[PDB]
């Protein structure tokens, strides 16, 4: 798993598709 | 595969030595230490070198393409 | 000097074109590639 | 779980499989850690850059 | 040079170029391993070369590495040697660590080289021995006086400060004052090196010398020395054992 | 001349210096919220 | 090279383990002498790398069928067209002479279709260059209407231990190959040996692999008498300690009890501080090349829309300068690092 | 050094500054014009005013 | 006296792969639960 | 003939205006002659200083700094100790030579 | 929301100032901190 | 718990550089 | 103050046993600089004559064309250089590669099937079935192979094996056999191993005697340690033979009462050859290789 992320040139910081998506799932 | 042509650490030949090394532990029934000995190999890098080695080219070479059964 | 082993009865049999893929001696769909007389350059290291 | 044995001397099968069990927690909290400064970062420098 | 991810922009510093013949990867030392949070663990690197003067003076000015020697996060050290250098230092720097005219002379050299820029001086100045007679012997400390009699500016004067050790001074016997780390005019009279010193450690001689000389003079200290304990662990060796 | 330079991104520094520390604070608990999950609240 | 454990669990015997060796047994110093290794780094003795240790071959195998119900494509070379020079890879029947050298570019075999009416070959591509080890002709999946259209080539690739290659004891103990250190610059043993491999004694104290400690003094041990050792778990005791155990065998033997060796520089040449610890420990050469991901690019092809860097390594690909370094860029207020 | 970085000599025939030729550079240039682009400190190409 | 490796016995096997019983049973037994599962998916009691 | 240039050279960057004290650069030369020679210059009683030091292990460079104090320069100071070096190996060569004899 | 911010800007009339990082980075203008805090001017002796 | 036995008959196989076995 | 001349008076050598393959002598009174030198040029530096350029014209043994090429160079060759010239990179293979500068061997075997009564011996049921580095039959060519006759090319370790073949394999091969140096690879180092170990010093701070003296020698190798009677002290009658394994120093009662050193000035050399040149030979182009080193200097601009 990390021989890949040795390899990538990251895009940005990471990606929020854990908790963070459930928490962005509450409309104002 | 076969034994190697000197000792990796200090470069003493070893590889004539391997046939040799069997003779004395089979026709001469000697221990494994006494038989390094009698080869001259003093230095434990060049008594682990015969020792170790495996000889997995008899186990490779019963495959052959070249002759039937 | 053409050469093709065969497989399973190790016969060095060679064959041209519109021919069957097979060795002559034994039915046998597999056959090996020999290798012929050319020189290949070494470096001893 | 209380390992008498040490490192030099050696430790017992019990121990072994105690020291195992507190030696892959460790591991298996390091696979179950949804938590990543990534976004929260990327939130922050974008707002202040 | 940049690691990934760049969480900070430590992680993404300017380099000066050295060419080195029989190659296939990217060399770096070790004061550079903290700030990329770059482990040699078959850890890959991004080489980035601005093509004009403007980006040129901003990567030797601005983002260069001598400038990031104190993150902006607490202020504190993210520069220093890693383990060798730490162990060769505690053995270097004790009291029974002695050194003939021959041998002193040629650790001096070994780390300060006149030629690659090193000296303030133009000539290598060296200390008096501390044993006369019988036989004249420099002590260990001593060369860590010499190194910074020739990186630091003539025209100022030495560094002075009162500093503590990692290594308390039970360990060094009766009576012995090893723990508290003692600089007088540039001059190491009491006291060892640790991690707490030339690591990447607040208040150590590093930081203290980043202060008073400035980034430049201390990154010349960190290379000097990275480069004396290189060498004294090649003469005089560091192992570890079942007896310990 | 210890003051801050103008020009200096002290936006981003802030976020990179409340960003790269915590990643340190991945680890679970050994009552109150602690951590990333109350750095996002 | 496989050589068998003299340190071993009697099991290794129980499953035959000796028909697959996995290893080597080397001469491991724990020393902190070259500079070059520290935590995740350790160093491998020129000399002993030049004389075999720890080389490693990797054989490749590629499927070339001819199917993508009339044959068009037929293995060989069509008539009055012919390109320069492509005898010299291929046989007559357009198939590659089994031993042949072979770079990205080369003609790996050779066939000609009708549709096209040209004398067309397919490419050998990879930046490791190899030699052909194996060619099978494959005519199934017919009953009397035979004719051959799948060829199974396989490539041997040499694989010499390179700087980043991964190299590990039995005990967890991983580090890349740092440098590959001149037998004269290696530190020299009273004996007259110098370690085929270095580990730092920085790895040790956090690791605790001490297992790796009883190893060494065993493998000596075992090296010098002429007798393997047993190293299952739980056969020794507090009491029966194996660090007594092959230290009373290393005494008998006529060495340090404590596994230790008088050890003089290979620089300066004078004896080192203290001994060092020096035994036999069976190494591991992990098979992946890190430096796979190796590239450069000064100014190569790039996207239409974009009018930016193309992404791939082998096609002179660009790096990505993401938002993260972007941000970092903005950080140090270097606003032409960024432009 | 610790400033520094060791360039393989791999990149060093790859990676080019565009350099323009003055009168304080020209002896340094001409050198690096006739090397060429495999030996290095060379140079890979020449842009005309 | 010793918990030595077989060398005469090894070199021997390699040269005279065995006409009897396989040498390392608990390497059969290893695979025991793969074959055995198959292997009664036509023979033992029941068809 | 031609002498060869590239293998040593004197460091201009830190000769001393006059004379003592210069640094020399050797091509293909490492720690075998290195720490020998330096050892001979250090026994040169007008040798002030003396060491060696190898730049990088990758690049094929030897330095060897000489600061004398006065009535001789760090060019002497070198020519002396390979001179001296020289006459050294053949003590050694003599000697050894003698001793197969005695045998 | 690439899309739904810019409907919003056309929606507005807005006029992008080219001001933020991202703004100067999007029209290839040089960032307005650190070395693009302020402008460089060149003193000529002529008249 | 029995201990691990001791190897039968254990010499010295390691001398100086110019020394052989003849020293018993 | 020390003069070349002050060394000569000084300076002495001892040879304890000077076998045709190995050499042991001692150098005393010389610098670790000096010791070093000669140990590192030994290895590195004495040029000597291994396989190089291996040509393969056939290779259907199990053993890879790489694998059995680098085996060959490994093979040291019992060729004696000075009689061979340096090969020069630059120009190509056709003026590369002549009489003065290369040495050929061959390489022809094919293996066949014999009949006799069978566990049964690969000599006996196949013909050439072991290929040996005495199977490297030597070529000579062009102006000179007449200067071989009474010097022909034999590999110094005939019965090393280099190849195992099974009827129908064949292994046919022309080695350019050249000029090189122990830095360059391992298989032009012309010494097995060329080492020194410094003399061992027994200080005896307390005459030890008696019953104590008995315990202190069995700490020691048998020749080392020697006991006049039960008191006239206890002395040290070859402090060379010790092994320095330290063994003295982990007793209480001995501990404190003895210290271990070295003599710093005294050398102990032990060289061994591949089979080439002789270990004296060795020794003294090593002892040739640093004098020309600092000769070449001597005579030569000291540019910028
Ligand atoms: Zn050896
Ligand atoms: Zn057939």
């Amino acid at each position: 798993e990390q021989s890949h992320k040795k390899t990538k040139q990251a895009v940005s910081y990471d990606e929020p598709d854990e908790d963070e998506i459930e928490t962005m799932r509450e409309a104002e | 595969m076969i034994v190697p042509v000197r000792c990796f650490s200090c470069g003493k030949v070893v590889g004539d030595k391997w046939e040799s090394y069997l003779n004395l532990l089979q026709e001469d029934e000697l221990d494994e230490g006494t038989a390094l000995s009698r080869l001259g190999l003093k230095r434990y890098c060049c008594r682990r070198m015969i020792l170790t080695h495996v000889d997995l080219i008899e186990k490779f070479l019963r495959y052959n393409p070249l002759e039937k059964r | 000097t053409l050469k093709y082993i065969c497989a399973e009865c190790s016969s060095k049999l060679s064959l041209s074109r519109t021919d069957a893929v097979r060795c002559k001696d034994c039915g046998h769909r597999i056959l090996l590639k020999a290798r012929t007389k050319r020189l290949v350059q070494f470096e001893a290291r | 779980g209380y390992v008498k044995g040490r490192f030099y001397s050696g430790i017992k099968p019990q121990e072994y499989y105690f020291h195992c069990m507190a030696g892959r927690e460790g591991l298996i909290d390091t696979a179950v850690k949804t938590s990543r400064s990534g976004y929260l970062q990327r939130c922050l420098t974008k707002q202040l850059e | 040079m940049n690691r990934q991810p760049t969480l900070h922009k430590a992680s993404m510093m300017g380099h000066k170029v050295r060419v080195l013949p029989n190659e296939k990867t990217l060399r770096l030392h070790y004061a550079n391993t903290g700030a990329y949070n770059a482990d040699f663990d078959g850890d890959e690197m991004n080489m980035h070369f601005p093509q004009n003067e403007n980006a040129r003076a901003e990567a030797l000015n601005l983002a260069n590495t001598d400038s990031q020697y104190l993150t902006p996060t607490s202020g504190s050290p993210v520069r220093g040697l890693i383990q060798d250098h730490i162990s060769a230092g505690v053995w270097l720097t004790s009291k029974d660590s002695f050194f003939t005219r021959e041998q002193y002379q040629q650790y001096i050299y070994g780390c300060i080289r006149p030629e690659d820029g090193h000296t303030t001086r133009s000539k290598i100045v060296t200390l008096p021995p501390t044993i006369f007679k019988p036989y004249p012997l420099w002590t260990g400390k001593q060369i860590i006086t010499t190194v910074l009699l020739n990186v630091t500016p003539p025209d100022m004067p030495g560094i002075n400060l009162i500093s503590k050790n990692k290594i308390k001074n039970e360990y060094w016997g009766k009576g012995s004052l090893e723990n508290e780390v003692l600089f007088k005019d540039g001059a190491l009279l009491c006291g060892i090196l640790d991690k707490s010193q030339y690591g990447a450690s607040k208040y150590g001689i590093v930081h203290s010398l980043h202060e008073v000389y400035g980034p430049e003079v201390a990154a010349k200290v960190l290379s000097v020395l990275g480069r004396l304990f290189t060498n004294y662990i090649t003469a005089t060796a560091f192992t570890c054992g079942m007896d310990d | 001349r210890s003051l801050i330079n103008p020009g200096e991104a002290v936006g981003i520094i802030a976020s990179q210096s409340v960003g790269e520390p915590s990643t340190q604070m991945t680890l679970n608990t050994f009552n109150v919220t602690l951590g990333i999950p109350r750095l996002r609240e | 090279t496989g050589q068998t454990p003299i340190v071993k669990a009697n099991l290794y015997d129980d499953y035959g383990m000796d028909n697959f060796p996995n290893g080597f047994n080397a001469v491991v110093a724990v020393i902190s002498y070259t500079g070059y290794d520290m935590d995740d780094a350790m160093i491998i003795n020129k000399s002993a790398d030049e004389r075999g240790f720890g080389y490693g071959t990797m054989y490749k195998t590629e499927k070339v069928d001819l199917a993508l119900d009339p044959i068009t494509q037929h293995f060989g070379f069509g008539n009055d067209e012919w390109p320069k020079e492509w005898l010299e890879k291929l046989d007559e029947d357009g198939l590659p002479y089994i031993g042949t050298y072979v770079e990205e570019g080369d003609p790996i075999c050779a066939y000609f279709d009708d549709t096209l009416n040209k004398t067309k070959i397919k490419t050998y591509h990879s930046s490791e260059p190899a030699y052909i080890e194996e060619v099978n002709l494959i005519g199934d999946e017919s009953n009397k209407f035979q004719e051959l259209q799948t060829v199974s080539i396989k490539y041997r690739i040499r694989r010499t231990p390179q700087i980043g290659d991964k190299f590990s004891s039995r005990h967890g103990q991983k580090g890349v190959c740092s440098r590959k250190w001149p037998t004269i610059d290696m530190p020299f043993s009273e004996t007259g040996i110098q370690p085929d491999i270095i580990i730092n004694p920085h790895a040790f104290p956090s690791r605790m692999t001490i297992g790796m400690f009883v190893e060494s003094l065993a493998g000596k041990a075992g090296a010098l008498h002429g007798i393997a050792q047993d190293s299952t778990p739980w056969i020794f005791n507090e009491d029966d300690t194996p660090a007594d155990y092959f230290g009373e065998q290393l005494a008998k033997a006529g060495y340090n009890y404590h596994g230790n060796e008088p050890m003089y520089s290979g620089a300066t040449g004078e004896e080192l501080r203290a001994d060092i610890y020096v035994g036999v420990v069976y190494y591991q050469r992990l098979r992946h090349m890190v430096n796979d991901k190796f590239q450069v690019r000064s100014t190569g092809p790039v996207n239409s829309l974009t009018m930016q860097p193309v992404k791939g390594r082998k096609r002179h690909g660009g790096i990505r300068v993401g938002e993260m370094e972007r941000d970092a860029l903005i950080g140090h207020g270097t606003s032409f690092l960024l432009q | 050094e610790t400033n520094e970085i060791g360039v393989p000599p791999v990149f060093a025939v790859k990676l080019t500054y565009p350099e323009p030729v003055t009168a304080y550079n020209i002896a340094e240039l001409r050198q690096a014009v006739i090397n060429g682009p495999d030996k290095w400190p060379g140079a890979t190409q020449i842009q005309n005013e | 006296r010793t918990a030595d490796f077989r060398t005469l016995e090894r070199e021997s096997r390699f040269i005279n792969p065995p006409k009897d019983k396989s040498a390392f049973p608990l390497l059969q037994e290893a695979v025991q639960p793969h074959i055995g599962s198959f292997n009664a998916l036509t023979e033992g009691p029941d068809g | 003939e031609e002498p060869d240039r590239e293998k040593i050279k004197l460091l201009t960057q830190a000769t001393s205006e006059d004379g003592t004290s210069a640094s020399f650069q050797i091509v293909e030369e490492d720690h075998t002659l290195g720490n020998a020679l330096r050892y001979v210059i250090m026994k040169n009683p007008d040798v002030e200083f003396c060491g060696y030091s190898i730049p990088h292990p990758s690049e094929n460079l030897l330095n060897i700094r000489i600061q004398t104090y006065g009535e001789t320069t760090a060019v002497d100071a070198l020519q002396k100790g390979l001179k001296d070096l020289m006459d050294l190996c053949d003590v050694v060569e003599s000697k050894f030579t003698e001793k197969i004899k005695s045998m | 929301t690439t899309c739904q911010f810019l409907t919003k800007a056309v929606l507005d009339n807005e006029r992008e100032q080219l001001d933020s990082p991202s703004a100067r980075i999007v029209v290839g203008k040089l960032n307005n901190v650190g070395t693009g805090s302020f402008d460089v001017l060149a003193k000529v002796p002529n008249a | 718990r029995k201990d691990v036995p001791k190897v039968e008959g254990l010499k010295l196989e390691h001398f100086a550089t110019g020394y052989d076995a003849e020293d018993f | 103050e020390w003069n070349v001349e002050k060394f000569k008076k000084d300076f002495e050598v001892n040879i304890s046993s000077l076998d045709a393959r190995e050499a042991n002598f001692d150098l005393i009174n010389i610098d670790t600089s000096i010791a070093n030198a000669f140990r590192r040029i030994m290895i590195s530096e004495v040029p000597s004559v291994a396989a190089e350029y291996v040509y393969f014209f056939n290779n259907t043994s199990v053993i890879q064309d790489e694998v059995l090429a680098h085996r060959i160079g490994l093979v040291p060759l019992k060729v004696d250089p000075d009689m061979l010239t340096w090969v020069d990179s630059n120009l190509p293979d056709d003026e590369k590669f002549t009489d003065e500068n290369t040495i050929v061997l061959s390489l022809n075997v094919k293996c066949t099937r014999n009949p006799d009564a069978p566990s049964t011996d690969p000599k006996e049921l196949y013909n050439n079935a072991h290929v040996y580095a005495r199977d490297l039959k030597f070529e000579p060519q062009g102006r000179q192979s007449t200067t071989f006759a009474d010097c022909p090319v034999v590999p110094a370790d005939p019965d090393i094996l280099l190849a195992k073949l099974r009827p129908g394999q064949e292994i046919s091969l022309k080695a350019h056999c050249i000029l090189g140096i122990g830095g360059d690879h391992a298989k032009f180092s012309p010494v097995s191993t060329a080492s020194y170990r410094l003399l061992p010093q027994i200080n005896i701070l307390q005459p030890i005697k008696g019953e104590s003296a008995r315990r202190f020698q069995k700490c020691f190798p048998p020749g080392v340690i020697g006991i006049d009677e039960g008191s006239d002290e206890a002395y040290v009658k070859d402090a060379r033979k010790d092994t320095v394994s330290r063994e003295v120093l982990r007793y209480e009662e001995f501990a404190d009462k003895v210290k271990l050193g070295r003599v710093r000035n005294h050398f102990i050399f032990n060289v061994e050859s591949a089979g080439a040149m002789t270990p004296e030979e060795i020794f003294f182009k090593s002892v040739r290789i640093l004098k020309n080193k600092a000769e070449y200097l001597k005579n030569c601009p000291i540019t910028q």
